[PDB]
């Protein structure tokens, strides 16, 4: 289950019981996906009619082949931003090649491969002058084909982004062929286990580029995020101002130390981005990439906030701004100066108002939270 | 292995003061989160403190600016100093180690020590008068009779018996105490013992009672 | 604010799951923690995160804290079971139990009083006063009274008696004193310690004597 705790001093939540799934590094899977299979193709032309008509595909992507070519890899001569960002020269090695494995990758028989070869190895999977360019229609008797429509997607995918994709489709990795394609993380079976019955948070979490088009086959990389740390103890931490000492003067303090943390090593490993840290159910999706440490005499600070031991991270001010900070389980509210607040319930507008300082509500005593006429409706979910 | 003994209290008179000490073996105590926690006999238990490691301390209620919850960190003793003491505080006081969870917030209660008596009052430390109980003449009952102490007329409690040194545990059975209408307590011990070893095996009870620093063995 | 209260009360079958109750303000979702403690002894550490019983104890046992409510639940039940237990939690920064719930586990065997009755010793004479003694042991269920006779006419007048506890043996033990002047003593033949149980009553009783030992 899911505990939170208030603490009077430092007007702040310390909401627990959230098992961190941590990514560590990325597994990269290369599938190059040929024509095929155009097989079933007459052998006659007319100008008579039905589609095709993805030729401006196979050039449209092309296009914009040498854009990501020419506008990014010349042109180059918090997370994730960088990463996929910079993971890039993952494809410097991948592009700007010969086949490398093309080819030689699957062959026969299987579509999948053991090893992708390179200056370091990879995934190959797979499916389907005088070259096509083909030119025709003929109407004698037509069947669902010449559109798998599977490719047709991808180029709208990759060409409406440029070339990068922000996470991974159902159509770019196929759900077996990213369900297999996990069996082959190199971890544990614990995270298997998960990370399979998780599926969905990977893709989003997932970063995507295209290798290859040529008229070969359309070579893109699939990079997936792999985590190490399936079930770690995790916990977050949502602060209001704590202000006080009204002679007519105001006296005020507010923590800086949230709002995520986790610690696997255990090293306590602090997540301050905004983004970097999602949540489904009870566990907790972060970025590795995204830190810092701090050690584990951060502990402290919720105790005593004013331990001289390890001096916590804080700002002051004689300036007190009235304001709200929502927990996963309640929320805080902070009324000061001469401003107005209370609560509320879906069939009371205004059941209890509240106090000026500090106070904590949860979601059994009220829904609403007027501010002074901005409501903020208490919800499930956390910072 | 890990385990944790309390120093005494003892008899303390109403509007009193005393100190109490947990010293712990097996880990540090800075190390750890701590506390008190006091059970007055036959009642439950009632949190009195809790000491946080970072020297940051909380009290309940029923007891501030009176006690002060301490650390040696030497000794690695914990101390509980009590003030102003009064009679409604005469109870158990048991140390007990509080566990870290993850994050710096407190979680359970996982070891604790025997505890000792405070007993809070305006009266006489006592100690007892031992007289030993003779085995029954009739014989032989299952081959096994019964012979013991009765340790009579002792204040405050609590009174530890062995029997000789501790090599005898077995067929003992120790009585708990009686509070008299003088208000001093007595006691008992019992040993159900073989006929046939009479008068060959010899057997001393053996009485503690520190508050009156009386440790007496008497023959049986 | 906290304050966590458990019934005092509780009884079960024996081998048939039963289980215990603490609830107060918001336990939603607090972290609980749960504490056995038999007659005289420290009190142990049952189940403590949740539902999460630490090294070394019966499975037969575990936990649920959900809403308003924390629940610890026995499956086997075995009468070695029988004993006070303690939940707590945490506020602010400071703890809380409550102190409710014994349990019992019924019908234990009916069983009966073991009387020792000791005439009072040489030295206690010596010391000018005498002290009877009356030892109770191993009965249940555990209510008990105390007769003290002198040559069967009784005289309840000097005595104290104890309110009869639990042992480890999970039936119950008392003891009762008679006081008396030695002269008292040996001016009367015969002295009786007389307990009353089901009504089925067990009576030992001694008298003055001339041997050693
Ligand atoms: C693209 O091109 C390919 C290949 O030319 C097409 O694939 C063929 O599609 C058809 C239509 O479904 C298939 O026709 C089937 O042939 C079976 C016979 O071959 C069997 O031969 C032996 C035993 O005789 C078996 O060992 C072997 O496994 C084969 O099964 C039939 O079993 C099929 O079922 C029934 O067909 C009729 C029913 O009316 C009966 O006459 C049969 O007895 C039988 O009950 C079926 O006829 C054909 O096999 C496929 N060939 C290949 C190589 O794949 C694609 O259809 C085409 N794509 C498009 C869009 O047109
Ligand atoms: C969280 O952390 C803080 C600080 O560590 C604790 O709050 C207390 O804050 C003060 C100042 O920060 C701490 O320091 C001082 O302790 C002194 C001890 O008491 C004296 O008085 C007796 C009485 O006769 C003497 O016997 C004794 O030996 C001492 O000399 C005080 O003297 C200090 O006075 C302060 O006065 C002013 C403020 O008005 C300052 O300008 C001075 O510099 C001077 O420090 C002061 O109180 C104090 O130690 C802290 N308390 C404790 C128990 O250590 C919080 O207590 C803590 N959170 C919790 C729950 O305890």
């Amino acid at each position: 289950g899911l505990k939170e705790s208030y603490l009077e001093e430092s007007c702040s939540t310390i909401t627990e019981g959230y098992l961190s799934v941590l990514r560590t590094g990325w597994y990269t899977n290369v599938f190059t996906l040929e024509v095929g299979d155009v097989e079933n193709l007459t052998c006659t032309d007319g100008p008579s009619l039905i589609k095709t008509e993805l030729d401006l595909t196979k050039s449209a992507l092309r296009e914009l082949k040498t854009v990501s070519a020419d506008q990014l890899a010349r042109e180059e001569q918090t997370a994730a931003a960088v990463t996929a960002g910079i993971a890039i020269a993952k494809t410097i090695r991948l592009e700007s090649e010969v086949n490398a494995i093309k080819g030689a990758l699957k062959t026969t028989n299987e579509a999948v491969s053991t090893l992708g070869n390179g200056v370091r190895v990879l995934a190959t999977a797979v499916r389907e002058n005088k070259n096509k360019c083909d030119i025709a229609d003929l109407k004698m008797a037509v069947s669902f084909s010449q559109f798998n429509r599977r490719f047709l997607n991808v180029v709208r995918q990759f060409s409406d982004n440029a070339g990068i994709t922000p996470a991974i489709s159902l159509d770019l990795m196929t759900d077996a062929e990213l369900a297999r394609a996990v069996s082959y993380m190199p971890t544990s079976a614990g995270q298997i286990k998960l990370m399979l019955e998780n599926r969905a948070m990977v893709r989003r979490k997932g970063f995507g580029i295209l290798i290859g088009v040529y008229g070969s086959s359309v070579i893109y990389m699939v990079q997936l995020p792999i985590f190490g740390v399936i079930d770690t103890p995790c916990w977050i931490i949502k602060a209001a101002p704590s202000c006080s000492e009204k002679d007519g003067n105001y006296a005020c303090l507010l923590r800086e130390d949230q709002g995520w943390y986790c610690k696997n090593a255990g090293s306590t490993v602090y997540y301050p981005n905004d983004k970097d840290c999602e949540t489904r159910g009870d566990h907790v999706f972060c970025d590795t990439a995204a830190g810092i440490n701090v050690a584990e005499q951060s502990r402290e600070c919720n105790i005593n906030i004013s331990t001289t031991n390890y001096p916590c991270k804080v700002s002051t001010g004689r300036h007190p701004i009235s304001m709200v900070a929502l927990s996963p389980l309640g929320a805080l509210v902070a009324c000061y100066k001469g401003v107005s607040c209370s609560i509320g319930s879906n069939r009371v507008g205004i059941i209890k108002q509240l106090p000026k300082g500090c106070s904590y509500i949860t979601n059994q005593d009220a829904d609403t939270v007027t501010i002074d006429n901005t409501v903020y409706q208490l919800s499930k979910v956390e910072g | 292995e890990v385990q944790l003994l309390e120093s005494g209290g003892g008899l303390v008179q109403p509007g009193g003061s005393r100190r109490l000490s947990c010293a712990a073996s097996g880990f540090t105590v800075s190390s750890s989160y701590m506390s008190w926690v006091r059970q007055t006999p036959g009642k439950g238990l009632e949190w009195i403190s809790v000491f946080y490691s970072g020297g940051t301390t909380y009290y309940a209620d029923a007891v501030k600016g009176r006690f002060s919850i301490s650390m040696d960190t030497s000794k690695n003793t914990l101390h509980l100093q009590m003030n102003s003491l009064r009679v409604e505080d005469t109870a158990i006081y048991y140390c007990a180690r509080v566990l870290s969870r993850a994050s710096g917030m407190p979680d359970a209660f996982d070891i604790w020590g025997p505890g000792t008596m405070v007993t809070v009052s305006s009266a006489s430390t006592k100690g007892p008068s031992v007289f030993p109980l003779a085995p029954s003449s009739a014989a032989t009952s299952g081959g096994t009779a019964a012979l013991g102490c009765l340790v009579k007329d002792y204040f405050p409690e609590p009174v530890t018996v062995s029997w000789n040194s501790g090599a005898l545990t077995s067929g003992v059975h120790t009585f708990p105490a009686v509070l008299q209408s003088s208000g001093l307590y007595s006691l008992s011990s019992v040993v159900t013992v073989p006929s046939s070893s009479l008068g060959t095996q010899t057997y001393i009870c053996n009485v503690n009672h520190k508050p009156s620093n009386t440790k007496v063995d008497k023959k049986v | 604010e906290l304050a966590l209260i458990q019934p005092a009360s509780v009884s079960v079958s024996p081998g048939q799951t039963a289980s215990i109750t603490c609830s107060g303000d918001k336990l939603g979702d607090k972290y609980a923690s749960w504490y056995q403690q038999k007659p005289g002894q420290s009190p142990v550490l049952v189940i403590y995160q949740d539902s999460e019983r630490p090294s070394g104890i019966p499975e037969r046992f575990s936990g649920s804290n959900s809403g308003n409510t924390a629940t610890l639940t026995i499956s086997g039940t075995q009468a070695m079971d029988e004993a006070d237990y303690y939940c707590q939690a945490w506020d602010s920064s400071t703890a809380v139990f409550g102190g409710g719930t014994t349990l019992t586990v019924l019908g234990q065997p009916k069983a009966a009083p073991s009387v020792t009755l000791f005439p009072p010793s040489s030295e206690e004479l010596q010391a000018n006063k005498a002290t009877l003694v009356c030892l109770i042991s191993d009965f249940y269920p555990g209510a008990v009274t105390v007769a003290w006779k002198a040559d069967s006419s009784p005289v309840k007048a000097g005595v104290e008696t104890t309110t009869p506890s639990k042992q480890s043996n999970n039936k119950y033990a008392a003891s009762s004193y008679l006081s008396l002047t030695p002269e008292q003593w040996k001016s009367h033949r015969s002295y009786s310690c007389q307990v009353t149980h089901e009504g089925s009553t067990v009576e030992k009783t001694v008298a003055p004597t001339e041997c050693s030992m």
